[PDB]
C-alpha cells in the first residue's frame, strides 16, 4: 500500500428484486455521487445461492424472508469503486435496518426506496475482507484484491493445491502416459476432494 | 516416487518469480496510467 | 523488486530502428486516446488504436 | 528421479497456470486448473 | 443533421412533423453535395427550414476543417440557388432585439421595429441565436485536446438508454467536459426527452426555440438537429412548464 | 438487411426496384423484434424475398453472437406469422436438383419429379447464402476466441476499394472470408454507383435478385435477395 502502487478501494453493490425496477435511478446517484461502475450482471439467486452467499453469516440470520426477498425474482449486482468506496457507499446507505433509516437519515437511499428490516433496497460490502469474499462470490474471475506474491501464494497452493497435484503428479509419473496432459487433466477433474465423483452412465 | 522434494520446490520458486513479473507488468502500467494523466490535467489547463 | 522496475523503465524503449517508434510514448498515446471515453468494449479496441 | 521426464513434458504450463490459479483464488482451484489445461491445449496444438 | 443523411431517419419521422418534400429533399441532396465543391468545407448540414410568410427559406451550414462550427451560413429560397449568409455580431443582434413577427421570405424586406432592418439580418441573427445555443450534440460524439483541437469522436457508439433518458448526457454545440450540457440550461425544464418506435430513435424537443427537433439513434453514429419552425423563441416557455 | 433498411426504403434505394411496400415494412419492424425476443438471436436481418406464384415468401435470417454460425432460417406468408424454417443439409441440396420452376406460395406444395415446397425453401436459401450473402471488407473482424463479430469499428470502403471486388466476402465459413474475385463466372457480379455516389450496389448475376448496399461514408451495408429463386445457368451465355 506505501508501494510505488497506487490503489483502488472496492465495494459490493446489491439492489433487490422490489426495488430492481427502480436500478436506473440508483445508477444514477451512484454515478453522481462520484462512483465508477466496473461491471454490470443479472442475477436470480435459488435458495442455495442466498445459503452461500451469506455463509459467514448464514448461520445466525435463519430468515426464511431473506431467502425469499433474494429469491423472488432478480437482482442487480455492480462493483463500485471510488475513494474511499465503502465508506461513502455506507454514507449513502446509512443504517442497515431500514425501518431506523426511514425516520432518522432522510437522505439514504434505504429510506428512498427501501421498506423494512429485511425487505432492505440495497447490500454491500460491509467491510474489505467482505468485500472480497461477496465479490469474488458473485462475479468470478475478476481481480479485486492485492496479488500473493511472496509466501502467501505458495501457502494458498500447499493448502488447497499441492495435496492433490502431487498426488496426481505422481501417479502420471508411474504411468508416463502418453500427451500426459490429458492424464493429469481428466485426473484432477474425476477426483477432484473437494467434489463429488461423477458417474454419467 | 519422491517428487515431493523433487519437482514441486522447483515449480514453486517457478510461481513466485512468474507472479514477481506479473507484479513488475501492473507495475510498469501503473507508471504509465501516472505519466499520461498527469501529462493531461497539467498541459490541459495551461 | 526495484532493480527490476529500473530494469523495465530502462529497456521501454530503446528507440527500435525498424519503426523509430517508442513502447512508452506509442502506449502512452494508446492510452491518453482511451482516456478520453472509449467504453467499457475497449478491451477490443486496441488492436487498431495500435494501427 | 523422475524430474527430466516431466522437466520435458510440462515445464511452462503448470506455472502459468497455478500463477493465474493463486492470483484468480476461485472457489474450486482444482477444476479451473483442468479447465485451463484444456484452454492452454486449445490455443497452442491449434 | 449531415446533409448526406438527410434520408436517413427522416423529419417527419423525427415525430415534429415538419420537415422536406422529395423536390427539396433531392434538390437538396445534390446542392448541398456541389456545396461541399463550391466552398472549401469539411462537412456541410442542412440547419434547417423557417416556414416565413410569403417564402421558406433552406438554411445550410458551414464547418471549417476545425470539426467545430465557427461558422459559416448558407440560405436559399429554393434547394438549388445558394448564397452566403454574412455572419452575425453583438451589434446585429442588438437591432433585431427590437424587431418581432414573423419571417416574410424575402431577403431585401425592410423593418421599422427607426433602423431599416433588412430581413438578411434578421435571418442571421435568428440562425445564431439558435446556434448560440439550443443546438445539440451527444455526450462524447467529439472531444478537444489539450492542443484546442476539436475532434470527431470516430470510436464513438451513441449513448446507452441509461444515459437518453438524462439531460446530463447532451451538450451544447456552443463550444464553452469540454461543452455545456443541456442540464444547466434556463428554464429548468426547458428540454422534453421523448422515446419513438421504442428505442430506435431518440427526439428531442426544443421548447424555447419551436420547432427545433434533435434525433439520436441510441447505439450508433447517428445524429443530427433540424429546425423547422416559425424563426422566433418561444419566450412564453415559463408559463407553459 | 438490418432494421435500419426497415426504417428507410433502402431496399429501393438500391435501384433494383423490388422491395417492401411501407405496409409490409412497418410490419416487418414489429415482427422481427418480436422474432429477436422469442427466438434470442444477437440480430434479425430481413434476408429478403420467394416471388412465389400465389404468396412471396417473406424471409428473416438469425444472427448469432457468432455470425458466421449456421444462421437460422425463418419465413413468413403475411410477414408477421414469423414461422422457424428447418436447417439445410447436403442431402436436402442433391434432393430437388430435379425440381425446376417458380416457387408456390402454398410450402404445402408437393412436386412429382414427392419433394415438399419447404424444402424447396430451405435448400435454394441456403444455396443462395453459400453463393451469394455479401460482406465488405473489414466488416467483421474474427476475434481471437474463435468467433467472428461485427467489427464495430469498421470505416466503409474507401471509394478506391469500392470498385474491386476483393473488397466484397462472401458470408460464410472460410481476413478469414473467400472474396468475390475468384466467384466464376469472372464477369459474375455487376457493381455500380447510384445517389451521388454516396452508394454502392452489387448485384448478383448468377442469382437475379440480389443487391447489396454499401454506403461509403459510414458503416450501413447489407444484402437482400428479392427474386424469383432460381439460379441463373444462362450466366456465361449472358455475358
Amino acid at each position: 500500500m506505501p508501494l510505488p502502487q497506487i490503489y483502488v478501494e472496492k465495494t459490493l453493490a446489491l439492489i433487490k428484486p422490489d426495488v430492481v425496477d427502480k436500478e436506473e435511478e440508483i445508477q444514477d446517484i451512484i454515478l453522481g455521487s462520484g462512483f465508477t461502475i466496473i461491471q454490470r450482471r443479472k442475477l436470480h439467486l435459488s435458495p442455495e445461492h442466498c445459503s452461500n452467499f451469506y455463509v459467514e453469516q448464514y448461520g445466525k440470520m435463519f430468515f426464511p424472508n431473506l431467502t425469499a426477498y433474494m429469491s423472488s425474482g432478480p437482482l442487480v449486482a455492480m462493483i463500485l469503486a471510488r475513494h474511499k468506496a465503502i465508506s461513502y457507499w455506507k454514507e449513502l446507505m446509512g443504517p442497515s435496518n431500514s425501518l431506523v433509516a426511514k425516520e432518522t437519515h432522510p437522505d439514504s437511499l434505504r429510506a428512498i426506496y427501501g421498506t423494512d428490516e429485511l425487505r432492505n433496497a440495497l447490500h454491500g460490502s460491509n467491510d474489505f475482507a467482505a468485500s472480497e469474499r461477496e465479490i469474488r462470490f458473485m462475479f468470478p474471475a475478476v481481480i479485486i484484491e492485492p496479488i500473493p506474491i511472496g509466501q502467501a501464494a505458495k501457502d494458498y497452493i500447499n493448502l488447497y493445491v499441492a495435496p492433490t497435484l502431487l498426488q496426481g503428479l505422481t501417479e502420471l509419473c508411474k504411468e508416463k502416459p502418453p500427451d500426459p496432459y490429458l492424464w493429469l487433466a481428466d485426473w484432477l477433474m474425476k477426483n477432484n476432494p473437494n467434489k463429488p465423483k461423477l458417474c454419467h452412465f | 516416487r519422491d517428487i515431493e522434494v523433487g519437482f514441486l520446490p522447483w515449480l514453486m520458486n517457478e510461481v513466485e518469480k512468474s507472479m514477481e513479473h506479473s507484479m513488475v507488468g501492473r507495475t510498469v502500467l501503473d507508471m504509465l496510467i501516472r505519466d499520461v494523466v498527469e501529462r493531461r490535467i497539467n498541459d490541459y489547463e495551461h | 523488486l526495484e532493480v527490476a522496475i529500473q530494469n523495465a523503465k530502462a529497456y521501454l524503449l530503446s528507440t527500435s530502428s525498424k519503426s523509430g517508434l517508442n513502447l512508452y510514448d506509442h502506449l502512452s498515446k494508446v492510452l491518453t486516446k482511451i482516456l478520453d471515453e472509449r467504453p467499457a468494449d475497449a478491451v477490443d479496441i486496441i488492436e487498431n488504436i495500435s494501427q | 528421479m523422475d524430474t527430466a521426464y516431466l522437466k520435458n513434458c510440462f515445464g511452462t504450463g503448470l506455472t502459468q497456470a497455478l500463477a493465474e490459479v493463486a492470483r484468480v483464488r476461485p472457489s474450486d482451484p482444482i477444476e479451473y486448473l483442468a479447465h485451463w489445461l484444456y484452454h492452454y491445449r486449445s490455443i497452442t496444438v491449434a | 443533421m449531415d446533409a448526406d443523411s438527410l434520408l436517413l431517419s427522416l423529419e417527419l419521422a423525427s415525430g415534429s412533423g415538419q420537415g422536406l418534400s422529395p423536390d427539396r429533399r433531392a434538390s437538396l441532396l445534390t446542392s448541398l453535395m456541389l456545396v461541399k465543391r463550391d466552398y472549401r468545407f469539411a462537412r456541410v448540414l442542412f440547419w434547417g427550414r423557417i416556414l416565413g410568410l410569403v417564402a421558406d427559406y433552406y438554411i445550410a451550414q458551414g464547418l471549417s476543417e476545425d470539426q467545430l462550427a465557427p461558422r459559416k451560413t448558407l440560405y436559399s429560397l429554393n434547394c438549388t440557388e445558394w448564397s452566403l449568409l454574412p455572419p452575425a455580431t453583438e451589434e446585429m443582434a442588438m437591432q433585431i432585439s427590437v424587431v418581432s413577427g414573423r419571417f416574410m421570405g424575402d431577403p431585401s424586406h425592410e423593418y421599422e421595429h427607426v433602423v431599416q432592418i433588412k430581413e438578411e439580418t434578421r435571418l442571421v441573427s435568428i440562425i445564431d441565436q439558435i446556434d448560440k445555443a439550443v443546438a445539440i450534440i451527444p455526450r462524447g460524439a467529439l472531444f478537444k485536446t489539450p492542443f484546442g483541437v476539436t475532434h470527431v469522436n470516430r470510436t464513438f457508439e451513441g449513448l446507452p438508454l441509461s444515459e437518453v433518458r438524462k439531460l446530463s448526457s447532451y451538450f451544447h454545440f456552443r463550444e464553452a467536459d469540454f461543452l455545456d450540457s443541456l442540464e444547466y440550461d434556463i428554464p429548468r425544464g426547458s428540454w422534453s426527452i421523448q422515446m419513438e418506435r421504442g428505442n430506435a430513435l431518440v427526439v428531442l424537443r426544443s421548447l424555447l426555440w419551436p420547432g427545433l427537433t434533435f434525433y439520436h439513434a441510441p447505439r450508433t453514429k447517428n445524429y443530427g438537429y433540424i429546425y423547422v419552425g416559425t424563426g422566433e423563441k418561444n419566450m412564453d416557455l415559463p408559463f407553459m412548464l
